[PDB]
């Protein structure tokens, strides 16, 4: 939120040149100034017979606002033999990758097209230049002898580069094997002490790279960007890359180890043809020393207010943990058609505040297209995803869009200030624009009041002009200031007070000033920083006693503080800016002596009480839990009285009841602060007395430890009195319930089989299930229900498998679906069997028993058995009784023996249902 | 069984001559 | 008369407007003290405020324009008009709603367009068949669901630069089929042969003229050709009043935007028209392909339906694809399956299957209701598509129209159309949102007080700070505020404390965070109610206690949605047809069914069951979905009587059942091999013998 927007250093370069598509930061080792790095990869070179060329200027941030091209290579193109050359420049982007280690300058033309050593050809291998001040070596590892769409041909190698802390560069070509994609990594010493300007294919030592893979991955074009970071136990920085067409165009992230080119993890998108991988950043969002991924889609279409795709863009929040795992958040775009995942560029701490920060760019955004930039800042709990500062694009379109954040480098600190800046690029304009960080100052105002209680008999105070001697009272403020980084040593506020602040709406001013006589002041204060918390005072009255209007509203003393910004930093006056989360004013109160008895002061009596009216809520279930308090107060006024309701971990507040005259709608907040959340209401200033204030507050319980057993609050009210300012503290108790409410279902698939069976002739030893009958199927299902989850309980089936040993329905297999182990008391399927009415429900035939083990089903879990069986057709065609009608009855039960919380009073649940197959004669 | 990369299209089926093994033909006359 | 418009309404008409739609207001100076201004009115009309005096808008949507929804497509006698009414005016009050309707007919005989985007890179030459006499078997399969029928075709190969490009020795420039010493053309971007024309003729002729060129990679980017024969309309040939078909064949992947970059390509797809007098998309080498919310977007002001007509190897995909672009439907396209001369004709039943409302111009203020009468008057709420129709239904759309507050502007005009077609019925909103009393005033200066007052709505406002009931209520008199009034009731303290009445009006602007009305100061402006940290759940804003929910949201906090997307599962039907849609979520209601959309229900009977009722109403006239009228709705599956059953031991479900006759009918359905269930019956029922 500190980056000044006023005044900003503008560079701009050559029209058409695509200035500003690529950005970074030059710190040399060898200097005390610091560069600005902006590719041009369209610029017109020196370099004879090449039509854009592309160069990489460099910056004086100085002033002046000069850009020079450094001077990588001069030369034309190379020649295969005498009319034949084996390069081609023209045209190469030579500028669209730029990164910069302490003096190293690795540049590179991804659109570098060659001609190999075997046939006529302009393949786009693409190169670099790695440039250390003096030395100039060329790095293409991708112009190796495996030339073609089938190996590198068209690797565009350094289409994306990054840097290692030790010296490793990580370069991505989206063109190798098909366009599946290669990262190649190599050792910058290797880079240098190996380049041979006669030799044009390059062997590194210690060189990592990935290798061609199955034709499936064809076209997911791997190393279309880059970051870095350590992901594993070791020191060494590992390999992050987008690529965005893998995975049937859903987009993927491959994370590779540092040390040998392994893989780690992957990232898969959500959603087809939004380009997930776009863009990759790594950096420590939430201050534990763990690096986080953030992966950028900015195509992506999510769901508007009425339900319809529109293409915002999405960026991928990834936070790592002491294990492997990623706790994975979302964090949409804001405006439709402004591509909001582009750039992602890591700002370090741009406030200080000791957690990272990140900048998000959706540079088709904006009023006009002109190009937006968010900065979000990061906490403990990870990315805030609400921006706190909004960069807005200056420039308007002249051919293509500005495209102001397509690229974007911050980390590094420029103005020596202590807080880092940012360059933000806009090639679309041929610029780039530096943003510097303003210093954060955390200011802390004190306000006291000399007695707050005042009385209008008590006069002993002079007035100047007359000399009526008045009741009068001190009005005393402090202010503090402290800030890290570059700062002026003392700063100069307008500090203004305000008497009475609930009044001057029309109504009359009961205070005013001593000398002023007015309710007004203002005042130049002058602070050093550090603790020192200076203060100053003031001489306040009351008017008379017969002359205002009353004596129950209060006297809101009102301070507010307004830093003049200039005091700044001498550059162009980068001023500071105040801690963005910071109270600018405070306020007292001081109250007028009535009704406090004959010891001059207020000693209330306040007393809390509170009744349950559910007195049992359910473990599994967001449970509405409504509290009826009542606070009184029998004793003498009380000054600001709040009733505190110190809610646990597990629930939060709903809101008051309003729905019923017998209670009040006093006025509540939720509070956090230090350490404690909690419900404050307001009772009344004062809260007279004899008042009984009677109301209830609607909440949401969810249960935190699976073995609690209660829930306890704690009620108090507190006033600002001196004396007997505070209740007696009372603390409700609700007790956890365990209520799991399961059912069993079943049904038949058929439930009937019409007799006789088409095409049906009896076998001698039946083989398959053509030669025994149909397909019955049973499904039995357990289910749960009930908010209580339950962690074991059994299952039983009762089968009927002969009557008169005569078999009715043969089970060849029966499968499970969830968390449930299954043992029949009989071998199931012994022949080894390939792919009136009459009910027989095994309280009158041969029962064959299923027996199940259930484990823990939650509140919407399921368990299931599948029952396939065969209708033993051989037995209902007999003197079985042929045109007899029979019922095939099965019955299923379950008890649940076990639930996870313990400590509490758990009643087992037993219930049982049946299913039937009526098979019968259709014709005699 | 086989098949080819890029802009690929099998060349012409008079099989049991041309393609050495693929693993179809039918209309149109084309390789596996 | 204690009520709301006596409340918050008494400073001016202007505001007494605003409180709620049943105030009115009274203008003379008939009795101007001791009355309420604000009343209803008919407590206006008893205390006889009873000629032009009172100040009393209602709202109204009168019915501009109805043509009567045509027969059929045939431009006989006048045009084509499938949507009645055509222009309603809505007139608004503050916070108010008025509902209305529209009828919707996919009328018969409706004229055809189809313009056909061929594939033509290399990977095509062993798919060039269905090419081969297409105006035939384009108009040999479309004329049973239409005449007048036009057709034309384009082609496109890929981006003409590296790397897609064959550019490397010379002679691949003119022939990519450099290699393989082969023949093959040059490739082109997006090349518009044929503008759509009558003659099958010329047609099947110019059709078979065409072949193959070459790329390196296999994405080919007919999202140039589709964007482009979207919104190139003039050199298309897209008529008004006529399915527009636009058909995308192609044998593997496809570019997608943001590819481009690998070819230098940063310009983002504009969306214009681009392809000149050379019949050429003029930008293909400078411009991006366009991203799937550009060619939504395109696709659907262009009333244009995509039809992705892809071979096996590649049919998920474009399925998958098609999801993201609602509407738009896949279609396998190889001699191995039933029908591939009825593809598109298949297509276009799946198109005119259904009837979804789309909004244009909607006004941020306003917010859109809508019932669904889709059957034989089965009202569905929170609905604005039908679906399951066939060419030739008529289905009515209740829709409401509420405004939250009321905006001061000209009047808007915003569009409610189907999705797809050419009829809308526009809605021209005006808002009544002032009085006929400030024009009607004397000049606001020089009266009722000493210096500068101004008045003459109803009442004397002299002076800042003081607004004296005739002038000048001033500092402490205990003058005529004596909590007689500024108390609802006089057994309670003064103006809600949070104020202190000074004169009759008490001003209890007390600086609370937000702001502070009300006559007895009891209105809140905040601290309505919080579903989450925020109040009216970030979705509504806080007026005097109560949440005004924003567009798409309702309920007491504004946490509930009115979207259906999410209730809706894969078979396209709402919660799977066993549950209601509340908040977007879907409540199975239906024994033992669950899931997100009550897909899972596997104690449901088997499927057996409801086509056995498709079995008697199709084939004998009678069960209970021919009482309630529903058989041509919910049976839609081909059903057929095929004289002792065939079977086959690929996955064939027998059903038998037995009827009201005591007949034993047996029947099996084919489960979706092209996407077709397909129901077969055996004739002779197993009946008794006598
Ligand atoms: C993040 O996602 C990445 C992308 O999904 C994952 O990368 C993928 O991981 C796969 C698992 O390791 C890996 O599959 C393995 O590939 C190698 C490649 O070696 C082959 O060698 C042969 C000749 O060079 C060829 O294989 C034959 O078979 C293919 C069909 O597969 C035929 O069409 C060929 O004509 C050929 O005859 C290939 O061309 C290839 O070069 C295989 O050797 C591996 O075999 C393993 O599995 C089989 C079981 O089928 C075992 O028998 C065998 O002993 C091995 O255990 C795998 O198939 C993908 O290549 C790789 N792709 C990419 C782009 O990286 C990544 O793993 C994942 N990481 C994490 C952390 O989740
Ligand atoms: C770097 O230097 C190169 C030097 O060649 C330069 O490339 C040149 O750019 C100019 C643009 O100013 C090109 O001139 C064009 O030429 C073509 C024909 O070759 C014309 O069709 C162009 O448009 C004309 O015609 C249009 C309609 O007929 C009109 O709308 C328009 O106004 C023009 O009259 C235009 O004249 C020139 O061809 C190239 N030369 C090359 C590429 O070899 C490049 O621009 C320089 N880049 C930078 C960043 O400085
Ligand atoms: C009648 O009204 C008068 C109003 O003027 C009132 O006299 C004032 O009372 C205050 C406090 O009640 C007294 O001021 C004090 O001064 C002494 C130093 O001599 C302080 O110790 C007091 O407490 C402060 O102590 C520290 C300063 O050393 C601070 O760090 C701390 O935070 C306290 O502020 C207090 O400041 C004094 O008697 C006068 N002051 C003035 C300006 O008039 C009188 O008490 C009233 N009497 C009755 C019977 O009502
Ligand atoms: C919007 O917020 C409200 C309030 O926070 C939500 O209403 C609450 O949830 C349900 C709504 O139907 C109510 O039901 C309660 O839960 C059990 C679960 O089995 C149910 O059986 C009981 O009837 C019980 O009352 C709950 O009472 C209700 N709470 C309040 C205070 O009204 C509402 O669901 C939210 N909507 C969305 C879309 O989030
Ligand atoms: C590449 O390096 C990684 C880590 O530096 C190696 O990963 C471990 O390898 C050993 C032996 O193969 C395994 O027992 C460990 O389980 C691996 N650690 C994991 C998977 O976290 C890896 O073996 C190295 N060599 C390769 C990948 O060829
Ligand atoms: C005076 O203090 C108040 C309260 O601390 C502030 O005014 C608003 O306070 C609410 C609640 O904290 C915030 O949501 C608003 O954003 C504040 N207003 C603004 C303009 O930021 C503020 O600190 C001071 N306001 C004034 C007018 O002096
Ligand atoms: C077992 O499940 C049955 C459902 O078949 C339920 O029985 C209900 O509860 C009691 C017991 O009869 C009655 O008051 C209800 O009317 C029953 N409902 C019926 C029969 O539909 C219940 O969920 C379980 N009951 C027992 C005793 O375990
Ligand atoms: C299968 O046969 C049994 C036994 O006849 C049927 O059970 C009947 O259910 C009704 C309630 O619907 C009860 O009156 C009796 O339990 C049974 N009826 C008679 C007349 O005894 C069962 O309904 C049959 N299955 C089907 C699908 O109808
Ligand atoms: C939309 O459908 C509802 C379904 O009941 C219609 O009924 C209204 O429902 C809500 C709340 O129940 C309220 O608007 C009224 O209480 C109901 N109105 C009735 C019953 O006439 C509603 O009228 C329909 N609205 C439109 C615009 O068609
Ligand atoms: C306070 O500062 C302002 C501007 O800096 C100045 O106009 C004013 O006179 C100063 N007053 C005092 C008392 O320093
Ligand atoms: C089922 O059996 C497996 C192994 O026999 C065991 O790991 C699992 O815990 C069992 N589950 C239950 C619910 O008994
Ligand atoms: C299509 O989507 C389904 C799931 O929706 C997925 O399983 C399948 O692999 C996808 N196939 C392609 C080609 O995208
Ligand atoms: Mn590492
Ligand atoms: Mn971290
Ligand atoms: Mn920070
Ligand atoms: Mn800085
Ligand atoms: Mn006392
Ligand atoms: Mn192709
Ligand atoms: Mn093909
Ligand atoms: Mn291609």
């Amino acid at each position: 939120f500190n980056l000044d927007v006023d005044s900003p250093a503008e560079y701009s370069g050559p029209e058409g040149s695509y200035f500003g598509f690529a950005v970074d930061f030059f710190v040399p080792s060898a200097s005390s100034r610091m560069f600005l790095l902006v590719g041009a990869p369209k610029a017109n070179t020196t370099q004879p017979g090449i039509v854009e060329g592309g160069q990489v200027l460099k910056c004086d941030w100085s002033s002046t606002r000069r850009c020079q091209p450094i001077e990588f290579d001069a030369t034309g193109n190379r020649d295969y033999a005498k009319d034949d050359p084996l390069e081609f420049k023209s045209h190469q982007w030579f500028g669209a990758s730029v990164r910069s280690k302490q003096d190293k300058i690795l540049a590179c033309a991804p659109l570098y097209h060659w001609r190999t050593e075997m046939k006529q050809e302009r393949e786009p291998v693409g190169t670099c230049f790695l440039q250390d001040g003096t030395k100039t070596v060329e790095y293409a590892p991708c112009r190796s002898q495996d030339i073609d769409a089938d190996g590198q041909g068209f690797c565009q190698g350094g289409f994306s580069i990054d840097f290692t802390k030790a010296d490793r560069v990580l370069l991505g070509g989206p063109g190798s094997f098909y366009w599946q994609g290669q990262l190649i990594s190599d050792q910058v010493a290797e880079i240098v002490s190996k380049y041979d300007p006669n030799v044009y294919s390059i062997k590194y030592n210690n060189q990592l790279a990935t290798r061609t893979a199955q034709a499936i991955f064809d076209d997911s074009y791997l190393g279309y960007s880059v970051a870095v970071g350590d992901f594993n136990g070791d020191g060494i920085d590992d390999f992050v890359s987008g690529v965005p067409r893998a995975a049937r165009t859903l987009g993927m992230v491959y994370i590779y180890d540092g040390k040998n080119m392994s893989s780690l993890y992957n990232f898969t998108g959500e959603q087809m043809a939004a380009y997930f991988g776009f863009s990759v950043a790594a950096t420590d969002i939430n201050g534990d020393d763990y690096a986080d991924v953030f992966i950028g889609a900015p195509l992506f279409m999510d769901r508007g207010s009425d339900g319809k795709l529109q293409e915002v863009g999405q960026v991928s929040v990834s936070l790592q943990r002491a294990s492997g795992d990623f706790q994975t958040t979302k964090l949409n775009g804001f405006e439709v058609f402004a591509r909001f995942g582009s750039a992602i560029a890591p700002l370090g701490d741009l406030d200080q505040d000791g957690f990272n920060d990140i900048a998000i760019a959706a540079p088709y955004g904006g009023e006009d297209k002109k190009g937006i930039v968010y900065i979000f800042n990061g906490r403990s709990t990870g990315l805030n995803a609400v921006p706190s500062q909004i960069l807005e694009g200056q420039w308007a379109a002249r051919s293509m869009p500005p495209s102001f954040g397509y690229s974007m480098k911050g980390a590094t600190d420029i103005d020596k200030n202590g807080y880092p800046d940012l360059i933000v690029g806009a090639f679309g304009v041929d610029r780039a624009i530096l943003y510097r960080a303003r210093p954060v100052i955390t200011v802390n105002a004190g306000l006291e009041v000399y007695p707050s209680i005042l009385n209008q008999d008590n006069k002993t105070c002079s007035l100047p002009g007359t000399a009526l001697k008045v009741s009068c009272f001190n009005v005393r403020f402090c202010l503090k200031a402290d800030g890290k980084g570059v700062l002026p040593r003392k700063l100069n506020f307008q500090v203004e007070l305000l008497l009475d602040k609930l009044k001057q709406k029309g109504a009359i001013r009961r205070a005013l000033f001593l000398y002023s006589r007015s309710p007004s002041h203002s005042k130049n204060m002058t602070i050093s920083r550090g603790g020192l918390m200076q203060c100053e005072e003031l001489i306040a009255y009351l008017r008379d006693e017969s002359e205002f209007r009353d004596k129950l509203t209060p006297i809101t003393i009102f301070m507010e503080y307004r830093l003049d910004y200039r005091t700044a930093a001498d550059t162009t006056g980068l001023q500071p800016i105040l801690n963005q989360f910071t109270p600018a004013n405070i306020s007292r109160q001081a109250h007028i002596l009535l009704d406090c008895g004959e010891d001059n002061v207020c000693k209330p009596k306040l007393e809390v009480s509170v009744d349950s009216d559910q007195k049992k809520i359910y473990i599994g279930d967001d449970n509405p839990l409504t509290l009826i308090v009542k606070a009184q107060n029998q004793g003498e006024g009380a000054y600001e009285a709040e009733l505190i309701v110190s809610i646990p971990l597990q629930a939060d507040f709903i809101g008051v009841v309003r729905n019923n005259e017998a209670l009040a709608r006093l006025s509540c907040a939720f509070k956090t602060e230090n350490q404690t959340r909690q419900v404050v209401c307001d009772l009344g200033n004062p809260m007279k007395a004899g008042t009984q204030l009677l109301a209830g507050l609607r909440f949401s319980v969810h249960q935190q430890s699976e073995m609690d057993t209660s829930v306890k609050f704690d009620l108090q009210i507190q006033s600002s009195n001196l004396f007997d300012k505070v209740s007696p503290v009372v603390s409700h108790k609700v007790d956890l319930a365990v209520l799991a409410a399961v059912e069993i279902r079943g049904v038949s698939s058929p439930d009937h089989v019409f007799l006789p069976i088409p095409n049906w002739e009896h076998k001698e030893n039946p083989e398959t299930e053509e030669d025994v009958g149909p397909v019955v199927q049973h499904i039995y299902e357990l289910r749960n229900n009930g908010p209580s989850s339950f962690s074991k309980a059994m299952l039983h089936l009762q089968w009927p498998y002969k009557y008169n040993n005569n078999t009715l329905l043969y089970i060849l297999h029966y499968d499970i679906d969830g968390p449930m182990n299954c043992t029949s008391d009989m071998e199931i399927n012994p022949l080894r069997i390939k792919i009136d009415i009459h009910t027989l429900g095994c309280g009158v035939a041969q029962c064959l028993k299923i027996v199940c083990q259930v484990g823990r089903l939650d509140r919407g879990k399921s368990a299931i058995l599948y029952v396939k069986s065969l209708l033993w057709t051989e037995t209902f065609m007999n003197k079985e009784n042929q045109n007899h009608s029979y019922s095939l009855k099965s019955s299923a039960s379950f008890n649940v023996i076990e639930f996870p919380y313990k400590n509490l009073p758990i009643e087992d649940i037993t219930n049982s249902t049946l299913v039937t197959t009526n098979v019968t004669w259709g014709i005699q | 069984c086989p098949q080819g990369r890029g802009d690929w299209a099998p060349t012409s089926c008079k099989q049991d001559s041309d393609c050495l093994a693929g693993c179809v033909c039918g209309p149109n006359g084309f390789c596996g | 008369g204690p009520n709301i418009c006596t409340t918050r309404g008494v400073s001016s008409c202007q505001q007494c407007l605003a409180v709620s739609p049943m105030c009115a207001w009274c203008s003379d100076e008939a009795l101007p003290l001791g009355s309420p201004r604000c009343d209803l009115k008919e407590n206006l009309l008893k205390d006889n405020c009873a000629p032009e005096s009172i100040e009393f808008p209602v709202s109204e949507a009168r019915v501009l324009e109805d043509r009567p929804l045509s027969d059929k497509g045939s431009g006989d006698s006048s045009q084509v008009t499938q949507v009645s009414p055509q222009r309603i005016a809505l007139r608004l009050r503050p916070d108010d709603s008025k509902n209305f309707s529209i009828q919707v007919r996919q009328v018969e005989d409706y004229p055809v367009d189809i313009y056909y985007l061929m594939d033509l890179s290399y990977s095509m030459k062993d798919d060039l068949w269905s090419i081969q006499n297409l105006g035939t078997k384009l108009a040999t399969q479309m004329r049973k669901l239409t005449s007048n029928l036009r057709i034309g075709f384009g082609a496109f190969v890929d981006k003409p630069v590296s790397p897609y490009m064959y550019i490397s020795p010379p002679e691949a420039l003119e022939n990519p089929c450099y290699d393989m010493k082969t023949t093959c053309l040059p490739m082109f971007g997006y090349k518009h042969v044929l503008t759509l024309t009558d003659q099958v003729t010329r047609f099947n002729e110019e059709v078979k003229k065409q072949s193959v060129s070459r790329n390196r990679d296999a994405p080919e980017g007919g999202f140039d050709a589709i964007m482009q024969a979207t919104v190139c309309d003039e050199k298309i040939g897209w008529r008004n009043d006529a399915s527009h078909l636009l058909v995308f064949t192609t044998d593997a992947k496809t570019h997608i935007a943001l590819d481009g970059r690998l070819a230098g390509i940063v310009q983002p797809n504009d969306g214009q028209c681009h392809v000149g007098s050379d019949n050429h998309y003029s930008a293909s080498t400078t411009m991006d392909y366009p991203s799937l919310g550009l060619m939504t977007e395109k696709l659907s002001q262009k009333n244009i339906n995509l039809i992705f007509a892809v071979t096996e190897n590649v049919v998920n995909l474009y399925q998958n694809y098609s999801e993201l672009i609602p509407g738009t439907t896949v279609g396998v396209l190889s001699m191995d399956s039933s029908n591939v001369l009825q593809l598109i004709v298949d297509a276009y039943g799946k198109i005119r299957s259904k009837v979804e409302l789309e909004v244009r111009d909607l006004p941020e203020e306003l917010s859109l209701s809508f019932n669904a009468t889709c059957l034989n008057n089965e009202v569905i709420p929170g609905l604005k598509s039908c679906m399951g129709l066939k060419i030739g239904d008529t289905v009515s759309f209740s829709i409401e129209a509420k405004v939250r507050g009321c905006p001061q502007e000209k009047e808007k005009s915003f569009t409610i159309k189907p999705v797809g077609f050419k009829d809308s019925l526009i809605v021209q909103v005006t808002f009544d949102c002032d009085c006929a009393c400030q024009a009607q005033a004397e000049p606001n200066s020089h009266r009722c007080n000493n210096g500068n007052g101004t008045f003459e709505c109803g009442v004397c406002r002299c002076g800042p700070g003081w607004l004296g009931s005739q002038c000048e209520c001033s500092e402490e008199d205990y003058r005529p505020s004596q909590q007689d009034e500024c108390s609802p009731r006089e057994g309670q303290p003064v103006c809600s404390q949070r104020g202190e009445c000074l004169c009759g009006q008490c001003v209890c602007h007390s600086s609370d965070f937000g702001k502070i009305t009300g006559k007895y100061c009891e209105c809140d402006d905040f601290s309505c109610v919080r579903y989450k940290g925020e109040m009216c759940s970030g979705h509504g804003q806080c007026s005097c206690g109560d949440c005004l929910c924003d567009s798409d949201w309702t309920g007491y906090y504004c946490n509930c949605t009115t979207r259906t997307d999410t209730c809706m599962s894969s078979n396209g039907l709402l919660c799977s047809g066993r549950g209601k849609c509340e908040c977007g979520s879907c409540v199975c209601i239906q024994p033992g069914s669950y899931g997100d959309t009550c897909e899972k229900c596997p104690t449901c009977p088997d499927a057996c069951t409801f086509k056995k009722e498709c079995v008697e109403c199709k084939k004998f006239d009678r069960g209970a979905l021919h009482d309630e009228n529903t058989c041509n709705r919910y049976c839609r599956d081909e059903i057929e009587s095929v004289k002792e059953l065939k079977d086959t031991g690929k996955d064939a479900v027998n059903c038998t059942y037995k009827n009201e006759d005591d007949c034993v009918v047996r029947f099996q359905y084919y489960e979706d091999s092209s996407g077709k269930s397909i129901l077969y019956v055996v004739e002779e029922p197993e009946c008794p013998k006598g």
